[PDB]
């Protein structure tokens, strides 16, 4: 039981590197999805989320109008499209997963199963 | 026709400790949660046995408040069929919970430059807590190793532990206002719909 | 156990309500009450004081409750001696839950008053 990751490299500035998450255990039906984005060890910041049901999905301001999440049932395959690059997101990306399933938001670091490895982008 | 006093629970000035929290009753009117449940104010929105947008086409008997302010890391104990400290000597929640547990974080007010000790919590009994059940008492409990019988000495303690805040404490040790808002049915009429 | 200073010391005149005061370094949210011993003996209750400021334990010897005080911003814990009891002499350290779990130790000083008439 682990997590396994794709996708990553080095994009300048106008350009798209889609980052992709997906989950090999079966228990997809009641873990939610959560994104966070930290390079040297900082306090990790809430990226999006989606809710157990599908019906609503909730994001971080900053990555309001650009990154877009989508939940996948083929092979779990949580994607996040990753656009407009910036200085700033030369930073290491993490995959996190919550708990079991429950009716709500969650925008803390309280609980989290993995923590993933990810990948940065580097911009000249 | 008046909507239901529930921002003056979220907007109460102060809030009570864990072993002292307060039920406030809500009746007699009617709550329009839509403008915050997707205000995104809160940072947990917790709802056990039913679906947030489901409850609103609904009518609630009898809806039971419950106040009180934790740590960071401590609101693992605030879950139905879930055994820890928090549940077992402080508060316990049933497994026939349908209500949303709701939480922010308080270091605007609750942490402030030269700490904060009014807050308190129990770890010291002979049983677990009955579920919705709160017990406040000073009797000094003591270990049976050796008992003092009339004063708290070796092996014998208060139930009650200071608890403490402050700023320079890491996020884990940070304060969290906990809100839990039940609901039930009933076959009398609901005076509280959605 | 590093630095808790305490003060006392008088034969003046028993009777009354004189005080006894010490010093407590940084608590927070630690619990503080004195003890005292008797000849022969040791480990005798005195009383037990919180840290919230409002949280106070009494001997059976005092009856309900007497004056106590405690300055957080001076880290000072004070007790009650009224009524000035003629057997009670002995010696006062300003002990903290040793025995409790989250308050580390403190066994280094005592202080002693012999006020008679
Ligand atoms: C809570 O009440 C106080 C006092 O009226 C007010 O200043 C404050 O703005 C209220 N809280 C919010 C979130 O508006």
């Amino acid at each position: 039981v682990q997590l396994v990751e794709s996708g990553g490299g080095l994009v300048q500035a106008g350009g798209s590197l889609r980052l992709s998450c997906a989950v090999s255990g079966r228990t997809f039906s009641t873990y939610g999805m959560a994104w966070f984005r930290q390079a040297p060890g900082k306090e990790r910041d809430f990226v999006a989320t989606i809710t157990r049901s599908g019906e609503t999905t909730l994001y971080a301001d900053s990555v309001k109008g650009r990154f877009t999440i989508s939940r996948d049932n083929a092979k779990n395959t949580v994607y996040l499209q990753m656009n407009s690059l910036k200085i700033e997101d030369t930073a290491v990306y993490y995959c996190a997963v919550r708990r079991d399933s429950s009716w709500g938001y969650s925008r803390d670091l309280f609980e989290y199963d993995y923590w993933g490895q990810g990948t940065q982008v580097t911009v000249s | 026709t008046n909507l239901c006093p529930f921002g003056e629970v979220f907007n109460a000035t102060r809030f009570a400790s864990v072993y002292a929290w307060n039920r406030k009753r809500i009746s007699n009117c009617v709550a329009d949660y839509s403008v915050l449940y997707n205000s995104a104010s809160f940072s947990t929105f917790k709802c056990y046995g039913v679906s947030p947008t489901k409850l609103n086409d609904l009518c609630f008997t009898n809806v039971y408040a419950d106040s009180f302010v934790i740590r960071g890391d401590e609101v693992r104990q605030i879950a139905p069929g879930q055994t820890g400290k928090i549940a077992d000597y402080n508060y316990k929640l049933p497994d026939d919970f349908t209500g949303c547990v709701i939480a922010w974080n308080s270091n605007n007010l609750d942490s402030k430059v030269g700490g904060n000790y009014n807050y308190l919590y129990r770890l010291f009994r002979k049983s677990n807590l009955k579920p919705f059940e709160r017990d406040i008492s000073t009797e000094i409990y003591q270990a049976g190793s050796t008992p003092c019988n009339g004063v708290e000495g070796f092996n014998c303690y208060f139930p009650l532990q200071s608890y403490g805040f402050q700023p320079t404490n890491g996020v884990g040790y940070q304060p969290y206002r906990v809100v839990v808002l039940s609901f039930e049915l009933l076959h009398a009429p609901a005076t509280v719909c959605g | 156990q590093v630095q808790l200073v305490e003060s006392g010391g008088g034969l003046v005149q028993a009777g009354g309500s004189l005080r006894l005061s010490c010093a407590v370094s940084g608590l927070g949210a630690h619990r503080v009450g004195w003890f005292r011993r008797a000849p022969g003996k040791e480990r005798e209750f005195v009383a037990a004081i919180g840290a919230n400021g409002g949280n106070t334990n009494y001997l059976d010897s005092v009856k309900g409750r007497f004056t106590i005080s405690r300055d957080n911003a001076k880290n000072t814990i004070y007790l009650q001696m009224n009524s000035l009891k003629p057997q009670d002499t002995a010696v006062y350290y300003c002990a903290a839950r040793d025995i409790e779990t989250a308050e580390y130790t403190y066994w280094g000083q005592g202080t002693q008053v012999t006020v008679s008439s």
